[PDB]
């Protein structure tokens, strides 16, 4: 409890930085976005 | 004043040592001075 009480502002700043960092995780290098695009491509390829 | 109840059924019971665990103080804890449960007595 003492660490969380002393480092509350650092915890909030780090959480805000991590939550704002996920805006740019939508590129081709990301694995989950690649899986999303693979699912969409499979859906299109069946019709093709 | 303050009673202990179960997490899945509402039944107010007296606060005992079986029901409670000692923890480090937190500023969001209630500082009670009139009626004190027996596990917090001396
Ligand atoms: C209980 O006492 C602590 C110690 O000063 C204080 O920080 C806290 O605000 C108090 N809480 C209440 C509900 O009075």
């Amino acid at each position: 409890q003492q660490v969380l009480s002393e480092n509350q502002k650092q915890i909030d700043k780090k959480f805000n930085q991590a939550l704002n960092a996920m805006q740019t995780g939508f590129t081709t290098t990301n694995l989950a976005f690649s899986k999303v695009q693979d699912a969409v491509n499979a859906n299109a390829q069946a019709l093709a | 004043e303050w009673y202990y109840t179960g997490s899945s059924y509402y039944n107010p019971e007296p606060i005992s040592m079986a029901n409670t665990r000692y923890v480090s103080q937190d500023t969001k804890f209630e500082n009670l001075t009139t009626n004190i449960p027996p596990p917090l007595l001396n």
